[PDB]
């Protein structure tokens, strides 16, 4: 069926974006940086061993 | 003692030219892979244009 209030299509294409932008904004952190482990996020048990390093 | 306290002042005050000749090689080429980075990095809100907003 063919609606106006609604658009799957556009809501799982935002959320791809989104996804997608994430992905964009957690790579170009890295180069920038040169540290793989910025944040806890990324590996928490990683960032521990390597601060004792 | 003069050959002795000179040496000792040597590994405390004077440089060490091969490793700070890689600190300096090592810090530039963040400032290049910073500036890379942010080029890319300053095209991200470019792609809003693409949405005809």
């Amino acid at each position: 069926a063919v609606n106006v209030n609604t658009n799957v299509a556009a809501m799982t294409a935002q959320r791809y974006l989104t996804g997608a932008t994430n992905a964009q904004q957690t790579s170009m952190e890295r180069l920038s940086s040169g540290f793989k482990i910025n944040s806890a996020k990324d590996d928490a048990a990683g960032l521990q061993i390597s601060n004792r390093l | 003692i003069n050959e002795n306290v000179n040496a000792s002042k040597s590994r405390i005050k004077d440089t060490d030219f091969a490793k700070e000749t890689t600190a300096l090689t090592k810090s530039q080429i963040l400032s290049q892979a910073s500036s890379s980075v942010l080029a890319q990095a300053k095209q991200a809100p470019n792609a809003a244009l693409s949405l005809l907003g």
